[PDB]
């Protein structure tokens, strides 16, 4: 079976660093497009960062760009994000999502709600 | 018996064959589009709805998707046929939704011949909200962005013109890139008051059927 | 607060398919192998049929 | 004997092999169905048909004479000829409609006139064929000869409308689909920054056109029996070298009909 | 609280996979590998079906194996002769986008559906000689994606909200109603006895249901991505699945684990449809790549190619008597194979 198991979350003070790390076990992790989403507490899900098969395409949103860094080791099957001058409005759940379907560069169905391929969550607090 | 059997099957093919001709007649002259994205009001201009509007005597086809989930990457695969896809944007985080969703579409392998016409609503509600008191936090790339040479301003902000060229770049960044001659994008600037958007609809179909005859003949 | 009553579901689906009868790889196997075996004849498709018995023909 | 007939019907088989396999190509596929098609089939059959005969021009001009057997080959030639050249007009004529009423041509109104266009081609391409057949001879040499057979009134009547009168239209309607080209390759470089195709194209068909074709028209309006015959054959080539490289441009680089 | 919920879930989950690894004492390879090979097979194309004008996206055939229904979204069915070549019907349609169509046994009717989320039944053998809409199903709340006839008055049909229903065409209400999916429901298959079918959804998922009692048995898991297309072995006592990964599955009901794979290394594209044949050793699965492939059902080993479409395939069926197999693509064409 799939399945996405994440952890590293915690309580951490006004410009702190976190490092969030996520392990995948039931499918090759070189063939798909890895992603990381997160929920406000009264919001939607909202969209953060991507990554490719190969780590040559990294994308961001715009409220994170200098603060996240994105990674992925493909010998050990893990995807990590790691996290640094962190503010306020950014407590939230975050999840690790999976493209649907591999060898493919577009991306559907990820930030909706009823999502198969995504992982419990874990918690972070600032 | 076998005799009158055969003949009796091929009076009736013959009479499908005639209607089945005049339908091929009908069909094969009117134009699809699809709306997905402020889309009612361009509409005013169940599973699913269908409008049917004629201009200049030519016969047009809108489809507005409703009761559908949001997981719509099963269902988006029959819309491949249509002459083009229409998409509605606020443009005033709903744009980084917005640019995904367009990057998704763009990109998918069975719509990489169609089409994407592309209305940038609610300009009126940019001017105020640019002039009443902030887009550098979403988007930090807005402090080294001019508003180019090539542009069109309207009488009546310089502040209003910036932003708006900033989100139409944006979009075209997307269709720039990774896309080889077989589609392409029509961005234009609209608000609810707006009554040309049929004609702006007509000029880019007629645009697109010209593009792709040109691009058979290796013209272009 | 669905959470519960979704996780309570869950809980007895998986309580209900826990306890099913099984048997070995192996039987399945023979029985599949049997079954392919015993109708091997009457397949147009991997015996070729001759053109006189072919609608298609 | 001489080399003459030589090069010209190893021109001719160069021309009657491709052709062949193109119209093989086409008439057995069911899908291709469409106007253009239609009219590249056209111009292959012309082709075709010209190949055939210049084959004959010395499969029954050496090896047999009996003093006969040319009128009809000759006759056949020229309808060929007509057949081609009216062919590349129409082309031009289909693709100008198709880029002006982009969005009222679709199995509409092209079949009731393509077919109007091919009926009177070939129309006038075989009354212009079977008249040296009989009547305007100049068998009877009251000094009104031309090339071999024709006299100076069918050449001439063939020769101001053969290319001249067409070569015109041509040109008018190229400028026409030009102008269309240049505005959408502006509009697209101007997206691009946030035409060397398609000029390409139109100066090699134009100018190979031309070039192919002038020769034969201006030493025709012009040259009299009294003139050497070793000039007819050297202006005469180039349109035999027309004739092998026109079907490589639209019925070969095309994708839909390669693939097949 | 949800924490000892899940504990337990998952020490449920520990306890399922245990006592499926307790029965797991050889593989089917080698049990099989004395048995000497199909061969190759080479099956040319027959006839050519034409006359519809857009993609076709469904196909059934009929129980007296001469009769066939296509469906595209030009917004027409068709039902032909496959023996003459020769058209019997064209059923024009509300609605342009279809998704499905369906064969009653007997013969007597014929269902549609697709995006308007609604099941029209047409009557055939009317006495005004015309066909009609003899009653909309309505209730469900996405798009419809297969339907299939039970007998002359029930059907099951399988949507997009994750949900299956059954009906009672006469009256015109749901008798039962099947839940547990999470994504959206693509291909059913009917058992032979029609005492049992499976779903195939997006979500690496199919589950096995009871019509009478209307509740899930046996959930089978082990695909990487959504599956598409799910067939019944005729023994009763298997089925294979085709998915996103390039990859076919056979499953067996009695030990409740995957049996064979099938897969290779030039293939990267999707699976449409799947199919297998009379005795059950050869599978058809057709592929996104124009292409249609047959497989050995106990071997693993490719056998042949079925080449000729312009475009994807998106239906096939095997005749009741094997005696052919139709395949219709994206590009308005059926080709039966022999």
């Amino acid at each position: 079976q799939v399945q996405l198991q994440e952890s590293g979350g915690g309580l951490v003070q006004p410009g702190g660093s976190l490092r969030l790390s996520c392990a995948a076990s039931g499918f090759t992790f070189s063939n798909y497009k890895m992603n990381w989403v997160r929920q406000a507490p009264g919001k939607g899900l909202e969209w953060v960062s991507d990554i490719s098969q190969s780590g040559a395409s990294i994308s961001y949103t715009g409220s994170v760009k200098g603060r996240f860094t994105i990674s992925r080791d493909n010998a050990k099957n893990t995807l990590y994000l790691q996290m640094n001058s962190l503010k306020p409005e950014d407590t939230a759940v975050y999840y690790c999502a999976r493209c649907p379907a591999p060898f493919t560069r577009d991306c559907f169905d990820v930030t909706s709600t009823t999502y198969a391929y995504r992982g419990q969550g874990t918690q972070v607090t600032v | 018996d076998q005799r009158n059997e055969e003949k009796a099957q091929r009076e009736a093919n013959k009479k499908i064959e005639k209607q089945l001709q005049k339908d091929k007649q009908v069909y094969r002259a009117t134009h699809r589009l699809l709306l997905l994205g402020g889309k009612n009001t361009i509409v005013k201009q169940s599973g699913i709805f269908e409008t049917k509007f004629q201009v200049d005597k030519v016969n047009f086809h809108m489809f507005d998707v409703g009761a559908q989930r949001d997981e719509r990457r099963k269902w988006i695969q029959c819309f491949n046929d249509v002459t083009a896809i229409i998409f509605v944007v606020a443009s005033s985080n709903r744009l980084q939704a917005a640019l995904k969703l367009f990057d998704s579409i763009w990109n998918n392998k069975w719509l990489r011949d169609t089409s994407v016409i592309l209305f940038l609503n609610k300009q009126d509600l940019l001017a105020e909200k640019v002039l009443a008191g902030k887009i550098e936090d979403y988007f930090p790339e807005f402090a080294r962005y001019t508003t180019p040479e090539d542009a069109t301003p309207e009488p009546g902000d310089p502040r209003v013109t910036r932003a708006k060229y900033f989100i139409r770049d944006e979009f075209l960044r997307i269709s720039t890139a990774s896309g080889d001659g077989r589609h392409y994008c029509y961005p234009h600037f609209t608000c609810a008051v707006d009554t040309e958007n049929i004609r702006r609809v007509f000029n880019d179909c007629r645009d697109i059927i010209q593009r792709m005859h040109l691009r058979q003949y290796e013209l272009l | 607060t669905a959470s519960i009553a979704q996780a309570r579901k869950l809980v007895e689906q998986l309580k209900m398919e826990a306890n099913i009868d099984r048997i070995k790889v192996s039987k399945a196997a023979a029985d599949l192998m049997a079954y392919c075996e015993a109708h091997a004849k009457e397949d147009p498709l991997l015996t070729p049929v001759p053109a006189s018995e072919n609608p298609f023909r | 004997v001489n080399p003459w007939d030589i090069v010209l019907c190893t021109s001719g088989t160069l021309i009657s092999c491709e052709n062949a396999i193109v119209v093989l190509i086409i008439f057995h596929n069911p899908s291709l169905r469409a106007p253009m098609f239609l009219l590249i089939g056209s111009l292959a059959l012309a082709d075709l048909l010209a190949g055939i005969g210049l084959i004959t021009n010395f499969v029954f001009a050496y090896l047999l004479q009996s003093e006969a057997t040319k009128l009809v080959t000759i006759g056949l030639i020229v309808a060929s000829f007509s057949a081609s050249v009216c062919s590349l007009l129409a082309i031009t004529v289909d693709r100008y409609l198709s880029l002006y009423y982009a969005l009222t041509y679709h199995s509409e109104r092209t079949v009731t006139f393509t077919y109007v266009m091919l009926v009177m081609l070939w129309g006038t391409s075989i009354c212009l064929g079977l008249l040296p057949v009989m009547g305007w001879n100049c068998l009877r040499d009251e000094s009104t000869c031309s090339v071999v057979r024709p006299l100076t009134k069918n050449n001439a009547a063939i020769l101001s409308v053969s290319f001249l009168f067409m070569f015109a239209l041509m040109l008018q309607l190229y400028i026409q689909i030009c102008k269309i080209v240049m505005r959408h390759a502006h509009q697209i470089a101007l997206q691009h920054h946030f035409t060397r195709k398609g000029v390409s194209t139109l100066a090699i068909i134009l100018g190979t056109f031309a070039a192919c074709w002038m020769p034969f028209t201006l030493y025709s309006l012009i040259a009299d029996y009294t003139y050497p015959s070793i000039y007819t054959y050297a202006t005469l080539l180039p349109a035999t070298y027309n004739s092998i490289i026109n079907p490589v441009i639209y019925a070969f680089r095309n994708q839909e009909i390669q693939k097949a | 609280e949800l924490d000892q919920l899940r504990q337990e879930a998952e020490q449920l989950k520990n306890q399922i996979r245990d006592a499926r690894k307790a029965c797991a004492d050889a593989t089917l390879s080698q049990i099989t590998n004395n048995i000497d090979p199909v061969g190759r097979i080479q099956m040319r194309t027959r006839r050519t079906l034409r006359g519809h004008l857009a993609k076709i996206y469904a196909m059934h055939w009929g129980t007296d194996s001469r009769l066939l229904v296509s469906a595209s979204q030009d917004g027409k069915l068709i039902i032909w002769d496959s023996y003459t070549t020769n058209k019997v019907h064209a059923i024009p349609l509300r609605s342009s986008w279809v998704m499905t169509c369906a064969y009653a046994p007997s013969g007597n009717y014929v269902a549609c559906g697709g995006l308007d989320n609604i099941c029209s039944i047409y009557n055939l053998k009317t006495r005004e000689g015309n066909v009609r809409v003899s009653r909309e199903l309505a209730g469900h709340t996405g798009y419809l994606s297969c339907c299939r006839f039970l007998d002359d008055n029930q059907i099951v049909t399988s949507s997009g909200d994750t949900t299956c229903a059954l009906w009672d065409i006469e009256t015109g209400q749901q008798t039962t109603t099947f839940t547990g999916h999470t994504g959206d429901v693509m291909s059913l298959s009917l058992a032979p006895d029609t005492r049992l079918f499976v779903s195939g959804a997006c979500d690496a998922s199919a589950k096995l249901w009871d019509v009478r009692e209307g509740m899930c048995r046996q959930t089978f898991t082990g695909h990487e991505s959504d599956i598409n297309a799910i067939c019944f072995f005729p023994n009763g006592n298997a089925f294979a699945t085709g998915s996103d990964d390039a990859t076919c599955r056979l499953f067996d009901l009695r030990a409740d684990q995957e049996l064979m794979t099938y897969s290779h290394d030039n293939i990267i594209c999707g699976i449409t449809s799947v199919s297998f044949s009379k005795s059950g050793r050869l599978l058809l699965a057709g592929y996104d790549d124009f292409n249609c492939n047959v497989w050995d059902a106990l071997k693993a080993d490719r056998a042949g190619v079925l080449a000729g479409h312009d475009n994807r395939v998106s239906c096939l069926g095997v005749t009741d008597d094997g005696m052919a197999v139709a395949t219709g693509s994206w590009d308005s064409f059926l080709k039966i194979w022999n």
